[PDB]
């Protein structure tokens, strides 16, 4: 259901989102510029679709 | 007589299927904390089918009176209603407690439940459930009742009065009180769920602990739907003093009620084939 470009579809949460270089966290936690409203940070991303799902990570 | 073959019919078929169920799902586990809260819901549930639901049917469904059971067995029946009534609630909270504990405290979690203490633990709720009943003891008699054709009756033995402090009492310490705690606990854990990465630290436990977590929150919603409106048949004995309309709604709604105590004993084995693909196939092996 993600999908990567910023990203959309049905995400509950978005987590871990990162340049593959560098990676951002929610909250802004940095390790080597993030709009955690928007939804936008190859790029891999964490996610879950639902609040019992488990931890899944997908790539661009 | 045509009613009374309708509710027959519908507890036989709840007398199979939790019958069944209930008695696979104890080998079925047998062969871990988890695990003996839902073996003691098991148990409770055999007791409700096997004793209750017999002494129903003849002395209730099909012939009014005279009572056959004697003082004692008078005096046992009702004794076993309450005594079950308090075991399925207090597994129930005690079972939404390990869930809790796991989440929101996991290191300190593995000495406070651990397997001698949650045998011991098991066995304290047992003991408390059957002296929480004691009172209906008491209440609850076999009386000559002259000329309603006088006999022998199974009939309250107090004052009409004292008989609904017990009830109001029966109804909060069995249903008000763990509602509360139930609900507490329950709102802290998806308050962490919701924000938390990760669980426990790897993906495989993480993704675990999601799913039991899930199964025990269907075990409380199924309670919540049969044992509420119960409470509430209870509490107009105690309030509401009719048309011929208000005359049938109450008859329904305690016949209703009624058929509702039975079927809690029976959703349980199914809640847990439909949310575990694990459980199902050590189960449909078994079975
Ligand atoms: C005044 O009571 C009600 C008024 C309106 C609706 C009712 O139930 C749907 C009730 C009600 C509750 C109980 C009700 O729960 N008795 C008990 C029971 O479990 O059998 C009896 C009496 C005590 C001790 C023990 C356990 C409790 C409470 C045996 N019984 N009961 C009824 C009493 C009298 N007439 C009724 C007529 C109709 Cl159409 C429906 C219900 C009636
Ligand atoms: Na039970």
């Amino acid at each position: 259901q993600v999908q990567l470009q910023a990203a959309s579809g049905t995400i509950f949460r978005l987590y871990d989102m990162g340049w593959y270089v560098a990676s951002i966290t929610s909250g802004g936690s940095t390790k080597y510029s993030r709009d955690n409203a928007k939804n936008t940070v190859y790029c891999n991303a964490e996610y879950r679709t639902g609040i019992w799902e488990e931890l899944l990570d997908g790539w661009g | 007589i045509y009613s009374k073959v309708l509710v027959t019919a519908v507890y036989l078929a709840l007398f199979v299927v939790g019958t069944v169920g209930n008695t696979v799902t104890l080998f079925t586990l047998a062969r871990s904390t988890v695990h003996y809260h839902l073996g003691s819901l098991a148990l409770s549930d055999l007791l409700t089918l096997l004793l209750a639901m017999p002494v129903e049917l003849y002395n209730f469904i099909w012939v009014h009176h005279p009572w056959a059971f004697g003082d004692a067995g008078c005096r046992g029946y009702y004794f076993l209603r309450d005594a079950c009534t308090y075991a399925t609630a207090l597994n129930v909270a005690s079972l939404s407690v390990e869930r809790y504990l796991a989440i929101c405290h996991p290191f300190k979690a593995k000495t406070l439940m651990s397997r001698s203490r949650t045998k011991k633990f098991i066995s304290a709720i047992w003991l408390a459930s059957a002296l929480l009943a004691v009172p209906m003891l008491f209440t609850m008699g076999e009386q000559n009742r002259s000329a309603h054709a006088g006999g022998l009756v199974c009939t309250p033995t107090i004052h009409t009065a004292t008989v609904k402090v017990v009830i109001q009492v029966n109804t909060f310490m069995s249903f008000i009180f763990p509602m509360v705690v139930i609900s507490v606990l329950y709102t802290l854990m998806i308050l962490r769920l919701k924000s938390v990465r990760l669980l426990s630290g790897s993906r495989e436990k993480d993704r675990n602990l999601r799913r039991i977590t899930r199964l025990v929150l269907a075990v409380v919603i199924a309670f919540v739907v049969c044992w509420l409106p119960y409470h509430v048949r209870r509490l107009m004995f105690c309030y509401i003093s009719w048309t011929p309309f208000l005359y049938d709604f109450y008859h329904y709604f305690y016949m209703v009620t009624n058929a509702l105590f039975y079927v809690s004993s029976t959703i349980n084995p199914i809640l847990y084939n439909l949310v575990s693909a694990n459980f199902r196939h050590i189960f449909l092996a078994t079975l």
